[PDB]
């Protein structure tokens, strides 16, 4: 339906797909053009909507980047489980992680230079290493 | 003596390790415990 | 004309409708095979294939086997054969006990087990009859 | 999954976050730096442990940090 | 007039200011040295014109005047041999007498005791033997004496000059335009009609003028004194005549269409030479002629400017089937818009070629007295093959490098190219069952044969005596190779080769040329010949498809053609990409050649090389060992590598002593290359680091701060020192195994 | 039908006798079936003569290598016998094939289910394949005849 | 010979001690990994980054000094 044009490879999705996470990326074109496929040769995008699977987040991203830096289109990316639960990935907030978004909040951030680590021997037979 | 080497050295290079490795095997990927 | 085309209409698919892969010979081939026929007991299924796999067996072992040049070849090549079949329902075994822990398709632990079963029944049967043939030829 | 961490020596420049192929990096805002943004690592199930960020660090040394850890399907790169 | 001559005048100043900034070329080299590592950048990217010009102009002018230096360099080459030839060389003495005679062209000065390396070769002479055949080159060519190769060596000389001056004026002075690049109808009728097809044609006119009847005179017994001067053989006819009395009609035949006239010197005989031992000069003639022919034929194929001829781009769109899609349909923009796509067929080509050049110069030996030079022969043999496989290896990487860069997906939609990225994983899947297989059972009967001889159970084996596994239609072959003269090819008087079958032409009491029996050695050794060539294919054929992206990395095309890796992450991702391809395909190849080298030295040294009797007893060199030592590891090391070592690790004391010291030399080499290929970049980082503590604590820093190898040049450097260590050793172990004769 | 492949020819659609004028398409597709079954057995059967009639034998047939329906007595009972046993199981293949719902006359390759649209090219060579089974079949019956008639054999002046 | 051998065998040693300490001493960190301590012993390395850090690891270290310490009991 709304799938770009191709003609098939041997390198699309695989049994994991049906039985694990698989992902999916959608775009407009607002022309019809060829672009390399993450796993295939080639493929024409249609004029409009483009629907696409696939089995990787980073070949999702890696298409979204071609798409932006090569034919400045703008994309979504979902992950679809086999129960039929759908979730939005890509763009968290309508706003690429580049660029500043208020409302965020830091995950992972150390208050002290990367030196100030605590030694391997304090924290020692705790299930912990000396970053976390 | 004289025929225990007979018994037992295909016990030991044959059925020994051909049980291990299906125990080993059952236990690897028992999934459970 | 084009006869590769993408498999179940599916682009994204990691496969192709190529003639070896999507073919009315192959799909009939493989659809009458046990391993995938229609309507067959497990049991059947694993006999089958032990029938098939047990009678072929036995020659490697009686003609290459170190007592091929004896009088007592054939014999040697079908306790071989009977070993083979011995580790290879082993290997079944455990493989069921693995695959499908937690009388129906193939992919059960009762149904595998029926399987394995008729299988070494079968593979018994293909060597024994496959040493009455050759006993006298 | 893999540990990404982000120190106040940041910059904010946001070259780790762009070169991530997984986006697991992002931008917040922030009042420690003079572009008023910090590096995040809200979502690292999805860390592949490319070291990509690392590479693409300006600061002395290496404000974002990968410490690779238990390895999943995601974080293994399998499409299998 | 589409195909017309368009230069630009004056493209490049000629000037020394670049010269003094080195890394001028690369915009990242040009801002001088902060590090060590930029020193090897310059000399890695010296040569990669695409990657210093984005306009494919600029990249063709350089390509060409390269070209040109190339061909000074391959003159300048030949004017040295040439001239150590005719100065240095015991050339004379060798024609009077070639068999006894040793050929040596090179003389060592005393200076360190070095001049025991000069060897008793004979005719009053001593140098160092050469084994580059070049003189039975030169009596091919009817030489005869040294003044002809000091002008062959000047010639040589002066068309250098000339190679070095036209690089220069078509740089900077006159330099095509790129529309006069892009002519390949043009160009491949101009390289076959005249490169080629003229080229015959004229080498043929030497030989039926020049060669022929010197040869003939000189197989006669007569002293090379005696012999008139070639250009005596233009002047009066009747001088020719007596040898072939068929120049006394003249040209008068050749108009009027009775060419089986020119029998006399245009031969179908084939075989070989009795007296010689090479192949005879007058099917040589016959073979340059119809060559010639042929490629002129074949250089009108092509429509440059008149509405005849084929056009490729048509010729390509047109042939397209069903199982394909667009057929070839944008492959000649491909190979008419990149040098790498080019670049990459050439190599292949070229590879195969001189492969293909070392099978049938060995088979039948084309001058006289190479075939009886066991040394001669072997070398030649070795050095194609190992060029042969560089070649092939260096395609694969070129084929790489367009899919990485030269690649473009809106230009190559559901063509050939399309197709196979589409199903490139069942390919290689396919290729690695195959590899598999190969690998299992013909290595698996080797090590079969070697277990059940370990235990006692040599009936159990694979041998000739056990079960046999015998090259069932290599022999059919060979059969019908021998009963081709009469029924197949009724007009050739002998097989084309005596390797099929047939008599056992020695010449001076050495086996020439013998028959060579097939065996289930034979049989075995082949088919690990196979199982290297496919492994070989496989790697470089998985570098090349899984260039620009993989299921690992999406986005590999985005990293270049060679990177060291994409980071620890998705388990470990190291040697990725295309150009570590390459890297573990060298190691492939040079295994596979090494394999084969081994294979033809012991077989020939076992079955064809060796003595003759005046009753017609034939002794090899080892006593025919192959059939039933060829079978087993074991006998592979015991029989051929201890056995014929001897020679180098005894030639201590004599001439070959520098085969020894470079036995020893290539081992060493071989061995520190395993420094490079098994250790990593950050060791030798931290030890720099405390070097530098060290140099540093004295006040001596240098301002180009010492880097270790980066990861790609640290994985350059060991396969370099690792191929020529086993090169070397090779190289040492085969000359002195057969120069002790 | 005329629609059918292997029609194209300079005679055109060649039936003067009724037989597919008023045949039913089951009919019309046995009679595919067997044009097409006696075209390819033809083409192996010319092609093994003219294997047999060169001298090319295998090497356990190494006495006969002269004439064919001479060689035919070289091959014991149970040799033929293995022979029909592989065309059966293969006969019995194709009659898998043929409880497929969308089955076509010969063409037990599914072509109707693996190319993308039907095609004239597919047809044209469909053509071929019958144009030379058709000669083949004329040919090998000529050459069973010829060599019973004149025993001297094909490439012996027959 | 004695002597040659001996001074070989020295070598060797002092070879396989030197890169035994080294990957001792750098365990804790070096000026390409200043936190090596934070990733344990045996790490593969820290990516493609300031250069390359293939065997940067103490554990790289002690596998880099086998093959010494094999050269020099051969
Ligand atoms: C570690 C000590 C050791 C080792 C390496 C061997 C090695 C061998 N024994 Mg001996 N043996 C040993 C101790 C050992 N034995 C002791 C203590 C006894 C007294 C019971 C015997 C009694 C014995 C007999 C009677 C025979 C052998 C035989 C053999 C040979 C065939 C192996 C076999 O059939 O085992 C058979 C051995 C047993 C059934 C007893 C087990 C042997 C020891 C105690 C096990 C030690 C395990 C070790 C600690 C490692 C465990 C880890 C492992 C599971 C991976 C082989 C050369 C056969 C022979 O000579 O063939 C030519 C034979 O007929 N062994
Ligand atoms: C191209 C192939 C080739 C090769 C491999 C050789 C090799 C050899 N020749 Mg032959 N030769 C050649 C071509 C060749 N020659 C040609 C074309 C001619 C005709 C002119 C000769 C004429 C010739 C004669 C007449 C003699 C040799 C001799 C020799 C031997 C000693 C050479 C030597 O070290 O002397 C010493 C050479 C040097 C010390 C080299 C000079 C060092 C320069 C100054 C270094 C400059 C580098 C520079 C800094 C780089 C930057 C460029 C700069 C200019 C800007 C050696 C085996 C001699 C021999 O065999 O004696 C028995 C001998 O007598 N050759
Ligand atoms: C480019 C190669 C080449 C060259 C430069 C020559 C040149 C020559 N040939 Mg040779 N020739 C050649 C190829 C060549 N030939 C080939 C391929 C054959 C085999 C058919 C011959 C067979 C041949 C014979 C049989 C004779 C010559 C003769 C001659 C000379 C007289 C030319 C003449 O009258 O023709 C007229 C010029 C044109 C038609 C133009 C001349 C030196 C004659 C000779 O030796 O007398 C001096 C002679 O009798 N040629
Ligand atoms: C017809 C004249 C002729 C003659 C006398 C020779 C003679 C020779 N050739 Mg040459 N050769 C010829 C034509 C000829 N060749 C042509 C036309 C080709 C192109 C395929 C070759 C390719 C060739 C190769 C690749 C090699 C030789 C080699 C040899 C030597 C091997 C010994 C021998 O008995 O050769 C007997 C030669 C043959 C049995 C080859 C005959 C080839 C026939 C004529 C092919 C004809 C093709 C046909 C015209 C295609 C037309 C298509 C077009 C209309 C579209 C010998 C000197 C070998 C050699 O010198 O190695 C040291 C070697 O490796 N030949
Ligand atoms: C027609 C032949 C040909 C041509 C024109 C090129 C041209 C090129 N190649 Mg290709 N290549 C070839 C053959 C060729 N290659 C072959 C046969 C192989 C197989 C090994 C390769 C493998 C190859 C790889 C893997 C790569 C290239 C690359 C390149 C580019 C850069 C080359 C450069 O900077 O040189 C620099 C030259 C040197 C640094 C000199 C080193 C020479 C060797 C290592 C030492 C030689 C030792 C000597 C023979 C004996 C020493 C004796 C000892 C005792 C001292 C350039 C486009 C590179 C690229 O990125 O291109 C896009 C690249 O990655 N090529
Ligand atoms: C002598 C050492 C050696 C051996 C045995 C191998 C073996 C192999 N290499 Mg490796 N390789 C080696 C050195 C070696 N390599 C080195 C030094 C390099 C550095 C350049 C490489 C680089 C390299 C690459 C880059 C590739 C290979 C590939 C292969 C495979 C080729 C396919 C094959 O033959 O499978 C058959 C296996 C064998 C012949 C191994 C011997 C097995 C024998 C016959 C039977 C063993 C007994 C049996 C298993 C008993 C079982 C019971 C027992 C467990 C108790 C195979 C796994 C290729 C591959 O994997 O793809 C196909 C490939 O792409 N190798
Ligand atoms: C109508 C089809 C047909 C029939 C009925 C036969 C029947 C026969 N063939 Mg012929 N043959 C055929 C096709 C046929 N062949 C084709 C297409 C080839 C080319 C590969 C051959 C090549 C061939 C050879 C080389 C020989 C026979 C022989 C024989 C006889 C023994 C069977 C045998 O060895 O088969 C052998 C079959 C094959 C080698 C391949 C069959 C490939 C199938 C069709 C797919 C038997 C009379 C043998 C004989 O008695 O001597 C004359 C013998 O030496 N045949
Ligand atoms: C020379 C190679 C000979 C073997 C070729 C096999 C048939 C090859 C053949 O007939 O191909 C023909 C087939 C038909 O393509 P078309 O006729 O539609 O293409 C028209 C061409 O002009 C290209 O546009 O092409 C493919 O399907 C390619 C992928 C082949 C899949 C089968 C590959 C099997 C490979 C292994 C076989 C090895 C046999 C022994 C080799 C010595
Ligand atoms: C044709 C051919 C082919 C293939 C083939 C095959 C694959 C075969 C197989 C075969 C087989 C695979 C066979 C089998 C058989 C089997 C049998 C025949 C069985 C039998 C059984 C029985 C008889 C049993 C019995 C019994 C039992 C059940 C138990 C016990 C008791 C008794 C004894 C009663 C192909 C096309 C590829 C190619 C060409 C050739
Ligand atoms: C080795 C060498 C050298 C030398 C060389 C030489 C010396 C060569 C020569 C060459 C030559 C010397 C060549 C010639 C050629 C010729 C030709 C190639 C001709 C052709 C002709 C033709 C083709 C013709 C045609 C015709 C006629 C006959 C007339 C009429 C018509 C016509 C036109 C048809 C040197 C030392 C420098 C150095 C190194 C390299
Ligand atoms: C030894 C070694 C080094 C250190 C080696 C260095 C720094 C090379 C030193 C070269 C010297 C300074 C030049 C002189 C060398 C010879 C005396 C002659 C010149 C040889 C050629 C350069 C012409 C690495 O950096 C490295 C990196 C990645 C993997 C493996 C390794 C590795 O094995
Ligand atoms: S690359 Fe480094 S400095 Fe720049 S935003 Fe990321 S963590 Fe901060
Ligand atoms: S070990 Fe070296 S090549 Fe491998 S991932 Fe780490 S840095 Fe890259």
């Amino acid at each position: 339906p709304y799938s770009p044009i191709f003609g098939g490879s041997t390198g699309g999705w695989l049994r994991a797909a049906e039985v694990e996470e698989k992902y999916a990326i959608t775009w407009t074109s607002p022309k019809e053009q060829i672009f390399e496929m993450p796993t295939g040769g080639a493929a024409v995008m249609l004029i409009g909507e483009n629907l696409l699977y696939l089995a990787r987040k980073e070949q999702c991203l890696a298409l979204g980047t071609q798409l932006k830096s090569f034919k400045i289109s703008d994309y979504k990316i979902y992950r679809i489980f086999p129960s039929g639960e759908v979730q939005f990935l890509h763009p968290k907030d309508g706003v690429f992680p580049e660029k500043v978004n208020p409302g965020r909040l830091p995950v992972g951030n150390r208050s002290f230079s990367i030196g100030k680590n605590p030694n391997p021997v304090s924290v020692k037979f705790s299930g912990q290493g000396t970053y976390e | 003596a004289s025929y225990l080497p007979s018994i037992l050295v295909p016990l030991v290079g044959i059925v020994f390790p051909g049980v291990a490795m299906a125990l080993l095997f059952l236990y690897i990927e028992k999934d459970d415990i | 004309a084009n006869f590769i085309k993408p498999y179940n209409n599916d682009p994204f698919v990691g496969h192709l409708s190529t003639p070896v892969t999507t073919s009315a010979a192959t799909k009939a081939f493989l659809g009458n095979l046990p391993a995938y026929r229609a309507g067959l007991s497990p049991l059947l299924r694993g006999l089958e294939v032990g029938m098939a796999h047990g009678y072929l067996l036995v020659g490697p072992f009686d003609k290459l086997g170190p007592l091929r040049n004896s009088e007592i070849a054939l014999l040697s090549g079908f306790l071989s054969a009977v070993g083979l079949i011995t580790i290879l329902t082993l290997c079944l075994t455990i493989y069921g006990k693995v695959s499908f822990q937690e009388n129906k398709d193939l992919l059960t632990e009762d149904g595998w087990s029926q399987f394995t079963s008729g299988f070494l029944v079968g593979a018994f049967g293909g060597a024994g009859f496959a040493y009455l043939t050759l006993l006298n030829l | 999954s893999h540990a990404v961490k982000i120190y106040d020596t940041c910059i904010g420049c946001t070259q780790c976050v762009r070169a991530c192929p997984t986006d697991v990096l992002e931008m917040v805002p922030w009042d420690g730096c003079k572009a008023g943004q910090i590096a995040s690592a809200p979502r690292t199930e999805d860390c592949v442990g490319c070291k990509r960020c690392e590479s693409a660090c300006p600061t002395d040394f290496l404000s974002v940090r990968v410490y690779l850890g238990g390895e999943t399907t995601r974080s293994m790169g399998l499409a299998y | 007039t589409k195909v017309k001559i368009l230069v630009e005048r004056d493209a490049t100043a000629t000037s020394f200011e670049k010269w003094a900034k080195p890394g001028h070329f690369s915009r990242t080299l040009a801002k001088g040295p902060k590090t060590t590592t930029w020193i090897w950048n310059l000399h890695a990217d010296a040569h990669d014109f695409d990657s210093q010009t984005n306009s494919l102009e600029d990249v063709s002018r350089k390509i060409f005047s390269a070209h040109f230096g190339q061909l000074a360099v391959i003159f300048l080459w030949l004017s040295g041999m040439h001239f150590h030839g005719a100065y240095f060389s015991n050339y004379l003495a060798w024609l009077n007498n070639p068999t006894s005679i040793k050929p040596s062209a090179q003389v060592v000065w005393p200076i360190v005791g070095q001049e025991i390396l000069n060897a008793d070769v004979g005719g009053n002479f001593q140098g160092v033997q050469i084994t580059s055949g070049f003189f039975q080159l030169w009596r091919a060519e009817g030489i005869t004496s040294e003044i002809q190769l000091y002008w062959t060596a000047i010639g040589a000389l002066v068309m250098s000059g000339l190679m070095l001056f036209a690089g220069w004026f078509h740089y900077h002075k006159a330099a095509p335009k790129l529309e006069w690049f892009q002519n390949a109808e043009s160009m491949l009728n101009h390289h076959l009609s005249i490169l080629l097809g003229l080229g015959c044609l004229s080498w043929a006119g030497h030989q039926i003028h020049v060669a022929l009847p010197i040869n003939k005179l000189l197989d006669a017994g007569v002293a090379p004194q005696e012999i008139p001067l070639p250009h005596e053989f233009l002047v009066n006819r009747d001088l020719i005549a007596q040898l072939y009395p068929s120049f006394s009609k003249g040209l008068v035949p050749f108009f009027s269409g009775n060419w089986s006239e020119y029998s006399d010197f245009l031969t179908f005989k084939g075989g070989v030479n009795p007296v010689t031992g090479g192949l005879w000069l007058t099917d040589t003639a016959h073979h340059h002629l119809a060559l010639a022919v042929l490629f002129i034929f074949a250089g009108h194929m092509y429509r440059t400017n008149w509405g005849i001829g084929h056009s490729m781009k048509e010729m390509l769109e047109a042939h397209k089937g069903p199982f394909t899609g667009e057929g070839h349909a944008g492959l000649y923009e491909i190979l008419t818009t990149s040098w790498h796509a080019q670049l990459a067929i050439n190599l292949a080509m070229i590879g195969s070629l001189s492969i293909i050049v070392a099978h049938h110069m060995y088979a039948m030996p084309p001058y006289p007295y190479i075939a009886t030079d066991y040394a001669t022969q072997l070398s030649l043999f070795t050095h194609h093959v190992w060029i042969g496989g560089f070649c092939i290896v260096g395609g694969a990487a070129h084929g790489a490098i367009f899919m990485v860069r030269d690649y473009n997906p809106a230009k190559n939609y559901n063509n050939l190219l399309d197709r196979v990225i589409r199903h490139r994983d069942s390919i290689i899947s396919h290729l690695n069952w195959v590899s598999i297989f190969l690998g299992f059972h013909s290595f698996g009967l080797y090590i079969h044969n070697d277990t059940m001889r370990a235990l006692g159970r040599s009936q159990d084996m694979f041998s000739d005596t056990a079960i046999q596994l015998q090259p069932i239609f290599a022999q059919w072959i060979q059969n019908l190779h021998l009963l081709a003269p009469g029924n197949t090819a009724p007009n050739a008087l002998t097989t084309a080769s005596y390797v099929f079958g047939g008599d056992v032409v020695s010449v001076g009491s050495k086996i020439a040329i013998m028959p060579i029996k097939l065996g289930t050695a034979d049989f075995m050794v082949h088919h690990i010949h196979a199982f290297t060539i496919h492994v070989t294919a496989l790697i470089l054929l998985k570098g090349v498809l899984y260039a620009r992206s993989s299921k690992l990395i999406p986005d590999k095309a985005n990293l270049g053609f060679r990177f060291p890796c994409d980071g620890p992450g998705r388990g470990g991702t190291c040697q990725v990409s295309a150009w570590d391809h390459v890297f573990l395909g060298l190691f492939w190849m040079y295994n596979s050649l090494s394999i084969v080298l081994f294979h033809f030295s012991w077989k020939m040294q076992s079955d064809v090389w060796g003595s003759v009797t005046p009753t017609g007893a034939v002794s090899h060199i080892t006593g025919g060992n192959f059939a039933q030592s060829a079978i087993t590891i074991n006998g592979w090391l015991r029989d051929f590598l201890w056995s014929q070592a001897s020679q180098v690790i005894q030639s201590y004391g004599s001439a070959l002593s520098a085969y020894g010291l470079i036995f020893l030399g290539a081992h060493f080499i071989w061995a520190f290359s395993l420094m490079f290929l098994f250790s990593g970049r950050g060791y030798w980082q931290e030890l720099i680091e405390s070097i530098v503590w060290a140099h540093n604590k004295i006040k001596v820093a240098p301002a180009i701060q010492p880097r270790a190898l980066s990861i790609t040049q640290g994985r350059a450097v060991g396969l370099a020192h690792y191929l020529l260590g086993g090169i070397g050793t090779t190289w040492a172990f085969f000359l002195a195994r057969i120069i002790s004769v | 039908v005329k629609e059918m492949p292997g029609v194209s020819a300079p005679l055109g659609f060649f039936d003067p006798l009724g037989f597919a004028s008023k045949a039913s398409p089951e009919t019309i597709t046995k009679y595919r079936e067997s044009e097409l079954r006696h075209g390819r057995t033809a083409m192996l059967a010319v092609l093994g003569w003219a294997f047999t009639e060169a001298g090319c034998h295998l090497p356990v047939f190494p006495n006969a290598g002269t004439n064919p329906l001479a060689a035919a007595g070289q091959v014991p009972f149970w040799g033929w016998a293995q022979i029909f046993a592989f065309c059966g199981v293969i006969e019995f293949v194709q009659a898998k094939i043929r409880e497929r719902p969308g089955f076509q006359a010969g063409d037990y390759i599914g072509s109707g289910d693996l190319m993308d649209e039907g095609d004239d090219q597919w047809k044209s060579f469909q053509t071929k394949e019958l144009n030379n089974g058709r000669l083949a079949m004329l040919a090998s019956i000529g050459l069973i005849g010829q060599t019973a008639i004149f025993g001297q054999n094909i490439l012996e002046q027959s | 010979g004695d002597f040659l051998v001996h001074h070989a065998i020295a070598l060797g040693l002092h070879t396989t001690t030197l890169i035994l300490v080294k990957g001792a001493l750098d365990a804790r960190g070096s000026k390409l990994m200043p936190d090596k301590k934070d990733f344990g012993y045996s790490f593969p390395c820290d990516g493609p980054g300031r250069g390359g850090t293939c065997d940067i690891s103490a554990w790289d270290a002690f596998y880099l000094s086998m093959f010494w310490m094999l050269n020099t009991i051969g």
